[PDB]
């Protein structure tokens, strides 16, 4: 009966991932080029600091 | 009856497999294909950082962005202060076969482990001054591949033989376990708000998990061979992952399919370590090639070359304020860039 | 001023270093068996001293460390072959009970020919070498194996076959050879025999070192 | 930890003296040691330092080429001989531990001294007050002068408060201006900027009363204040 | 290194052969030319791969570069030289290059002989007992400076002579008397013997013993198809070394022997011939100590 408990979980297991909701991809790729534009000028290593807050030389 | 169940379990393949094929109603490559590029970045060494006896295997950023672990195959750890290179402390080990390390976010406690399949907590604030063991965890059955903390109390692993586990640091046993893998698990990666994670386990398939229930909400599907790495973006909704056929991918956990593949024909070897830079918009890989690229995350391009290593890269970081970025390799040394 | 830090950094790397001499002249030996293959009283009688365990000793004003892997070479990754530093591989085989040689035969063919070892050198040692003479006046060889091309009751003519099937699955024939012995109960020489085969691999180095060959 | 010093009494001019303090609970060959005095009814002065390795050795102006220091790893001791003593040297003696990593909490820990009777560039600290009658229940603050900027090109200030109840050796309070020491409740603060300090009690209570120091460490010597007395 | 007498300056009978036959105006250019021709390139694409080309600085690297720019040194100016020959032993370039040639040859030459020593010694040491390089870069630095102060004295004094019934100025292949039994000699004869037969026994010895320990009947038979090899490349290159350099000093103390004694310096021509032989080392030195190897051919092929 170990084949029977198997198969069971793995029933289960797909019948549980099975309902759930989704969105679409393009609403998905927008948010996240919002994002990355967003924080654009927070970010040191795509935008260089002046010599004088770098704290490594 | 078996044969219903498997064909029960076909046709709920089929359902899922249609679902996910309904909501591709465009493509990455399309939706950004009007965004100014990058251009050339190129870093400079700033630190090396000598000392070690042997190859190194891990390396982990404290949460102050100042001061680092490492751990190497001589049996030590190592505590660096990154600004003036200087050695805080250096922690000898009971097991020579180390394959991890860790920092605790409050600064505090620091973790080991390795072949021994014994995960060590270690503890750096004393009366007597020196540095002595607290804790000994044991329990899995196989090797240690990646350990993470949550807060002083819980931890956080992932072992050889097909398993992943919680434990509570304070009384010594595991309080969840999650099961469900083929293989052995390689690689794990924690939320930005500490209530998921996720896994990747030399199925060519990737997990999510959840830590209050014990039960896993996703599986995706998409590689040829193992995976090596793994880390979630900035935001907490997407994550990428690293193969060993010379490929990375990026997935999504809300359309539940598969965004862009970054790949070229020059590449040949694997990968073996992947990171995300603070916006979000750069991809750091180190490859067996003897070097590091660094790619573009929305236009699927190449932006540059990190190239000072004479062997393997393995291990990659970046800090939490987004300064500099820190590698090491197989030839004894580490390096930070800006 | 609080540089006075900077001494401390330094006083470390002094310990370092103080271990560094030391690295270099470790030899490290990498022991693989079975169950019925003796690996139990080989260790015992050689006065030495849960996952991998460790022997670190001394001869001759040479530091050894074996390093006994107990069943779980059963793994099969590439990462789990992270024994790239390894001088020797040291093999321990039962030659008494013919039915199983084909299992642990099939072994040796799976680490031999592997691509981290392609510059490391393999010790053999078929163990007993009294219940083959037991039986070889008893029964035949040939009730398993049809190969055997002599007489099945010669001891030469048996141990020649044997160690001819072993150096039979070894390809890429000469980058380091292969040895082999027979020991029972010697416990007394086999330092020296190991300490012979390293001496000569690292012979086998240092003619390449020098460009002259 | 506990740290134990003996060796005092009385000697008449001239001769000769030498000192031990024996250590225990710690680790001590990765700590230094200092050596601190104090005169019958004053402040506080500082004598001598010796360092980790015994590479690095310190004397100050009236000690040095007549005194010296020296250490015994193994058998964890630190010894003072003195030469020649004067009239000026009646007093009471103090050892106290040090470390210096990134983090660290210098002064940590104080031995309970000796008794011994006899029968400029340097940077000056200027305590406001001699005395300062307080009520129970009520806040208090402090303040003492510097005769130069503390806050050096890397981001920190070394100025450290000490305490002493009547009866027993010092115990830290506040390190580099803003830190609490383990082992204080949270209830004292002190604050400042280049060339002036404070520091905050709220809502005193019992056993609090004594006197405080106010300290230096940008370099040798170190310099310390008068001293402020709580009446309570 | 023929005598001449008193400036009025004349020559005998023999010498008016010599200068004016066949073996110094024919036979030397043929010689010159190919040595010329082999040698620069070959000793320069060694230098270039030992200095570029390796990842490990073990000794061995350090001692070959060193004597592949040794040769190419020893090899450049020789177009002057065969100029002088073939223009009859007369010369046009002032007093300053007769020097530069007469410094540099037996400056490069000794440099060969040292570095070859050296190399030998390291051999055995890392043999016989199963840093180095640091030590590498120390004697070579020992070495090339020692030579810097035994190579001066050939400039300091006037190397060219002036004979009116040639109608020759010639570049020390003549020279006054006095100067013959004086300080040339010591020079000379200090440097055939000093800096020749002390570093030749220390080869011989090395080699030899390495050979008698490769060769004994102690160790593991399953090795022997690689030590023969071993064998017959020292073999080759002992038995080079000693008859490509010995005929030359040995005849030159011969030489200066009846000098300082008799007076007659009709021992010349076998100089020559006895420095045609010694030349030729300077080409066949790279096909036995570099080329006769499988990782060094490959690195310097894929270079």
């Amino acid at each position: 009966t170990a084949s029977i408990a198997q198969a069971r979980k793995l029933v289960e297991q797909l019948k549980m991932e099975a309902n759930i909701d989704r969105i679409k991809v393009s609403k998905a790729a927008a948010d996240l080029m919002a994002y990355c534009e967003a924080h654009a000028k927070e970010d040191p290593l795509l935008t260089p600091v002046p010599a004088s807050e770098n704290p490594f030389r | 009856e078996l044969d219903q169940l498997r064909q029960e379990a076909e046709q709920l393949k089929n359902q899922i497999r249609d679902a996910r094929k309904a909501c591709a109603d465009a493509t990455l490559s399309q939706i950004t294909n009007n965004i100014d590029p990058v251009g050339r970045i190129q870093m400079r060494t700033r630190r090396t950082l000598r000392g070690h006896l042997a190859k190194i295997y891990a390396m982990h950023w404290g949460t102050d962005s100042r001061l680092l672990v490492s751990a190497s195959q001589d049996g030590k750890l190592i505590i660096w202060d990154s600004y003036t290179t200087n050695k805080v402390h250096a922690i000898p080990l009971r097991s020579s076969w180390v394959m991890t390390c860790a920092y605790a976010p409050s600064g505090n406690y620091v973790a080991c482990g390795g072949l021994d399949n014994i995960c060590s907590i270690y503890n750096l604030k004393t009366r007597e001054g020196n540095v002595r063991v607290s804790r000994e965890l044991a329990g899995h059955t196989g090797y240690l591949s990646c350990c993470r903390f949550l807060d002083d109390n819980q931890i956080v692993t992932s072992s050889g033989d097909t398993t992943c586990a919680l434990w509570d640091i304070e009384t010594g046993q595991q309080t969840t376990t999650f099961t469900g893998h083929t293989g052995d698990v390689m690689s794990l990666s924690l939320a930005p708000d500490t209530r998921l994670f996720v896994s990747g386990a030399c199925d060519a398939s990737a997990k999510l998990w959840d830590v209050r229930e014990g039960m896993c909400r996703q599986t995706f599907t998409g590689h040829e061979s193992d995976i090596n790495a793994i880390c979630f973006f900035p935001n907490g909704n997407a994550f990428a992952t690293g193969s060993d056929d010379a490929t990375c991918r990026l997935f999504d956990l809300r359309a539940d399919q598969e965004l862009m593949t970054y790949s070229h024909d020059n590449i040949i070897c694997g990968i073996t370590s992947v990171s995300f830079s603070k916006s979000g918009r750069l991809l750091l890989a180190g490859y067996d090639d003897f070097n590091c690229n660094v790619w573009d995350a929305l236009k699927a391009d190449r932006a540059g070359v990190l190239a000072g290593h004479d062997n393997r890269v393995s291990c990659l970081g970046v800090t939490d304020d987004g300064m500099a970025v820190a590698t090491g390799s197989w030839d004894s040394f580490l390096k930070i860039w800006n | 001023e609080d540089k006075a830090a900077a001494e401390r950094s330094k006083e470390i790397d002094k310990c370092l270093s103080r271990e560094k001499t030391y690295v270099k002249r470790l030899v490290k030996i990498l022991l693989l068996g079975a169950d019925n293959s003796g690996k139990s009283t080989f260790l015992k009688q050689m006065r030495i001293i849960k996952g991998i365990h460790e022997y670190d000793f001394e001869i001759k004003n040479v530091p050894f460390k074996m390093v006994d892997v107990g069943g779980q070479r059963s793994e099969r990754k590439r990462w789990f072959e992270c024994f790239d530093s390894v001088t020797s591989i040291l093999f321990l085989v039962d030659s008494s009970d013919f039915n199983r040689l084909t299992e642990s035969l099939n072994d040796f063919e799976t680490i031999v020919n592997n691509r981290v070892f392609s510059n490391v050198s393999i010790i053999l040692f078929l163990n007993k070498t009294d219940l083959l003479e037991e039986k070889v006046q008893i029964v035949s060889i040939k009730d398993y194996f049809l190969e055997f091309e002599g007489d099945p009751h010669c001891l030469r003519d048996v141990q020649k076959f044997l160690v001819e099937c072993f150096r039979n699955k070894r390809r890429d024939q000469q980058q380091k050879p292969l040895y082999h012995h027979f020991t029972t109960a010697i416990n007394t020489e086999n330092a020296r025999l190991i300490f012979r085969d390293v001496k000569d691999t690292i012979l086998h180095d240092n003619l390449k070192q020098l460009m002259l060959q | 930890v506990q740290l134990v010093e003996s060796g005092g009494g009385l000697v008449q001019p001239g001769g000769s003296r030498k000192l031990s303090c024996s250590a225990s609970g710690f680790a001590f060959s990765s700590f230094g040691m200092h050596w601190v005095r104090q005169a019958p009814e004053k402040g506080l002065e500082w004598v001598a330092y010796i360092s980790s390795g015994s590479g690095t050795i310190y004397y100050a102006d009236t000690v040095k080429g007549r005194f010296t220091i020296s250490r015994d790893d193994p058998k964890n001791t630190l010894f003072l001989q003195m030469t020649s003593l004067r009239s000026e040297d009646t007093a009471m003696y103090y050892c106290v531990r040090s470390i210096y990593y990134y983090g660290s909490s210098p002064f940590d820990f104080w031995g309970q001294g000796t008794t011994l009777t006899v029968s400029s560039a340097d940077i000056v600290m200027t305590q406001a007050t001699s005395s300062v009658p307080v009520t129970p229940g009520e806040s208090v603050s402090i303040s003492c002068r510097s005769s130069k900027s503390l806050l050096h090109s890397n981001g920190n200030t070394y100025l450290y408060w000490f305490l002493q109840r009547p009866g027993q050796s010092p115990q830290l309070l506040i390190y580099r201006m803003s830190n609490l020491a383990s082992g204080v409740p949270d209830r004292f603060s002190g604050s400042g900027s280049g060339t002036a300090f404070t520091l905050t009690i709220s809502r005193l209570e019992a056993e609090d009363v004594g006197v405080y120091y106010c300290m230096q460490h940008l370099e040798y010597p170190l310099t310390f204040g008068a001293g402020t007395k709580l009446e309570l | 290194s023929l005598i001449g007498k008193v400036t009025v300056f004349s020559v005998d009978e023999f010498s008016a052969s010599v200068l004016t036959g066949k073996l110094t105006t024919v036979f030397l250019p043929i010689v010159y030319t190919i040595v010329f021709v082999v040698g620069l390139p070959s000793n320069g694409m060694a230098l270039w791969v030992f200095l570029f080309r390796t990842k490990k600085k073990h000794p061995a690297v350090i001692y070959m570069a060193n004597l592949a720019l040794a040769d190419l040194l020893s090899v450049i100016w020789f177009p002057l030289k065969i100029a002088y020959h073939i223009h009859g032993n007369n010369w046009i370039y002032g007093e300053a290059l007769c020097n530069v040639l007469i410094g540099f040859f037996y400056g490069n030459m000794y440099c060969s002989i040292l570095f070859m020593t050296c190399l030998s010694v390291q051999r055995y040491w890392v043999i016989v007992n199963p840093k180095k390089a640091n030590i590498a870069i120390g004697i070579s630095l020992a070495i090339w400076l020692l030579i810097l102060l035994v190579t001066i004295p050939l400039y300091v004094v006037k190397q060219t002579i002036f004979i009116p019934a040639l109608n020759i100025t010639t570049c020390h292949d003549v020279l006054p008397e006095q100067l013959l039994v004086g300080d040339m000699f010591n020079y000379f004869l200090s440097l055939a013997i000093g800096v020749f037969l002390f570093p030749a026994f220390l080869t011989a010895s090395a080699y030899v013993l390495m050979i008698r320990m490769l060769r004994s009947s102690a160790m593991d038979e399953n090795s022997e198809k690689k030590r023969k090899r071993a064998i017959k490349l020292i073999v080759t290159v002992l038995a080079m070394y000693l008859i490509c350099f010995t005929p030359s000093n040995l005849l030159l103390v011969v030489h200066y022997f009846l000098i300082k004694s008799q007076g007659q310096s009709h021992v010349y021509a076998l100089y020559i011939v006895a420095l045609c032989l010694s030349t030729l080392n300077s080409c066949i030195d790279p096909f036995v100590y570099y080329f006769v190897s499988h990782d060094f051919r490959d690195h310097a092929k894929n270079a």
